[PDB]
């Protein structure tokens, strides 16, 4: 009953900039987190970006300083800054929401997913 | 005969369910000091004339305290003496001669309680009983001084008189066979939850996360509650004996309060858990290697193993009255005694402390709630009846054995021995709640389907 709107995914070019911006619909509660994640060819799904209910974030080591994850003040819409892209970060992003309604387990929702080419 | 058969309907049966066995001087419904099965020691006001009453009685210095094995015998002295005085007294022979045997117990329990020239008194029922006007004699006897002072007793045996049955007594024996299925049924889920908790998080590598740790360790304790406490406790309670030896039976306490306390502990350990991993995700995951939360349950195990074995096997729980020092000293008898330090130390960080950690942790989770970066929806409703339902379970199961363990330790006799064995049990089935508590996780479920071969 919640949705997950997914947008910025773009073709680029090497260094250039992207985007994401991702959408909550449906009741969420309070303690959440809301975060990216990228599958590259051949590779595992890994974290990016995340970021808590209360501002509190995450970054990966390999994005550190170049992405930059930002929250809607009262929508539960989330924005992902992609900055000085490389090829290496070529892969789908997922938006995430980790819920914490049951206390014991944290439940997951997935986005749609969007494509991101960086062209060497 | 061939009647080995339970609850067979006779004098010696109905008495005990009258009076009940007690080891120690007790006073009863008028108020005056009895001991054992209905033994009256002596109608004076002074607990010092029925101890040497007693004394004279047992030909020992009892110290106010009986073994069962010397109440049973003042039991028979006292249902012989009922039996000789019918037979002397004029007025009840007659009576009693012309009584099936199962009416002849009515009398027997009316002269047991009242005495031979007490009982003599009621001459037009005593007379009606002869001209067998049950019915008519029932209504007669319920009208008696005897009736008001004890109702319920003098019902059973008023009916019994108008039936000539053991429609009154035989009822009770329900409860011990229904107690023993029940009793059983929870054993059964204890093990089969426990079991199949621990072999989920073993066998799934998806499973093997710090918060799943924490539920280990509490489904271990659990587990070890149905595997050993538990069935025991059922053992003990029914067969109304321990058959095990002093020895066993410390080590059987040993471990009800080992994994008591882990488990309400790892109770504890859990809510904290999730109140660091919900209001900070990413500072708690820096903070947990695997060493830390080994650790943890480490400490759990060495404070559940200081409060249990530490003072049970040294004998510092040991209560220093008479009736627990012969308790201690016979091998048929575990009743739980302790003195106050111990049961107030214990309770303290076997419940208290992990209770208030806990109470205060689920708050601030609430509290937290409402201060974030964001309309009375459905899931933050949804979310409280999760939290309702772990802290109304935990606290509805616990706290009143702990506050009636603490009611027992300020004033004495308050606290029945039923209602303290009844509680502990209550207590004891939160280990097979835990399960259906903390493992309603998705990956839960899936695991749960497969272990059980879909
Ligand atoms: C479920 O039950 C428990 C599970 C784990 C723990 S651990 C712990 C928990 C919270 C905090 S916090 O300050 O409130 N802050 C970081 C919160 C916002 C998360 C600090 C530590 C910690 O490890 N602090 C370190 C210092 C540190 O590394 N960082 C401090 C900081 O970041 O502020 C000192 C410490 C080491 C080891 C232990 C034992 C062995 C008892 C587990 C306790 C404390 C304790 C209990
Ligand atoms: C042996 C017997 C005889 C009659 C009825 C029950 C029992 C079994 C007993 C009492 C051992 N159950 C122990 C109970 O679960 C328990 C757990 C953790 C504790 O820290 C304490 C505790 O008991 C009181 C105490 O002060 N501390
Ligand atoms: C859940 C059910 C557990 C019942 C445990 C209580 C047994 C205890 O009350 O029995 C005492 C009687 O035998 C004396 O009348």
């Amino acid at each position: 009953q919640v949705q997950l709107q997914e947008s910025g995914g773009g073709l680029v070019q090497a260094g250039g900039s992207l985007r994401l911006s991702c959408a909550a619909s449906g009741s969420i509660f309070a303690l959440n987190i809301m975060g990216w994640y990228r599958q590259a060819p051949g590779k595992q799904r890994e974290l990016v970006a995340a970021i808590h209910s209360g501002g509190t974030t995450n970054y990966a080591n390999s994005v550190k300083g170049r992405f930059t994850i930002s929250r809607d003040n009262a929508a539960n819409t989330v924005y992902l800054q992609m900055n000085s892209l490389k090829p290496e970060d070529t892969a789908v992003y997922y938006c995430n929401v980790k819920d914490f309604g049951a206390i014991i387990y944290d439940y997951d929702y997935w986005g749609q997913g969007t494509q991101v080419t960086v062209s060497s | 005969d061939a009647e080995n058969l339970y609850f067979q309907g006779n004098i010696f049966e109905m008495l005990r369910i009258d009076e009940g066995l007690r080891l120690k001087i007790y006073k009863d419904t008028e108020g005056y000091y009895t001991i054992g099965i209905g033994h009256l020691l002596t109608k004076s006001p002074s607990l010092n004339a029925a101890k040497s009453e007693l004394d004279k009685a047992i030909g020992r210095n009892t110290n106010g305290v009986i073994t069962k094995d010397e109440a049973e015998k003042l039991f028979n002295q006292d249902v012989d003496a009922a039996v000789r005085g019918i037979l002397r007294n004029a007025k009840l022979k007659p009576v009693y001669d012309s009584l099936d045997a199962v009416r002849r117990a009515a009398l027997i329990n009316m002269v047991f309680q009242m005495g031979e020239t007490g009982v003599a008194g009621f001459t037009n029922s005593l007379r009606m009983l002869q001209q067998k006007r049950w019915d008519e004699a029932a209504v007669n006897l319920a009208k008696s001084r005897w009736y008001n002072q004890t109702p319920n007793r003098a019902k059973r045996v008023i009916t019994t008189f108008r039936t000539g049955t053991w429609d009154a007594y035989a009822a009770d024996e329900v409860w011990v066979v229904g107690m023993g299925i029940v009793m059983s049924l929870i054993v059964l889920a204890i093990v089969f939850g426990n079991v199949l908790v621990i072999t989920a998080i073993a066998k799934f590598e998806r499973l093997q996360t710090v918060t799943n740790y924490f539920i280990t360790s509490l489904a271990c304790a659990d587990l070890v509650m149905g595997l050993a406490v538990v069935p025991f406790g059922a053992a003990h309670i029914l067969t109304k004996t321990w058959t095990f030896g002093n020895f066993w039976c410390e080590f059987w306490t040993s471990i009800d309060v080992l994994c008591v306390t882990a488990s309400i502990e790892t109770l504890c350990v859990i809510a904290v858990d999730r109140y660091f991993a919900i209001t900070s995700p990413f500072k708690y995951q820096s903070l947990l290697t695997k060493n830390k939360a080994r650790v943890i349950i480490l400490m759990v195990w060495i404070v559940s193993g200081l409060t249990s074995f530490l003072p049970i096997q040294m004998h510092w729980y040991r209560a220093t009255h008479q009736e627990a020092i012969n308790c201690y000293a016979e091998e048929t008898c575990c009743d739980f005694f302790t003195n106050q330090a111990y049961a107030i130390a214990s309770s303290i960080v076997s419940f208290y402390v992990p209770l208030v950690i806990m109470v205060f942790v689920y708050s601030r989770v609430f509290q937290e709630a409402k201060r974030q970066l964001q309309k009375f929806a459905l899931k933050e409703h949804k979310a409280l009846k999760t939290l309702g339902i772990i802290m109304g379970t935990f606290t509805l199961c616990w706290l009143p054995f702990f506050i009636v363990n603490i009611v027992h330790v300020i004033q004495d006799n308050l606290i029945r021995k039923e209602v303290y064995i009844l509680l502990n049990w209550i207590g004891y089935v939160n280990s097979g709640f835990n399960p259906l508590i903390y493992c309603r996780s998705p990956d839960f479920r899936i695991a749960f389907q497969e272990l059980l071969c879909l």
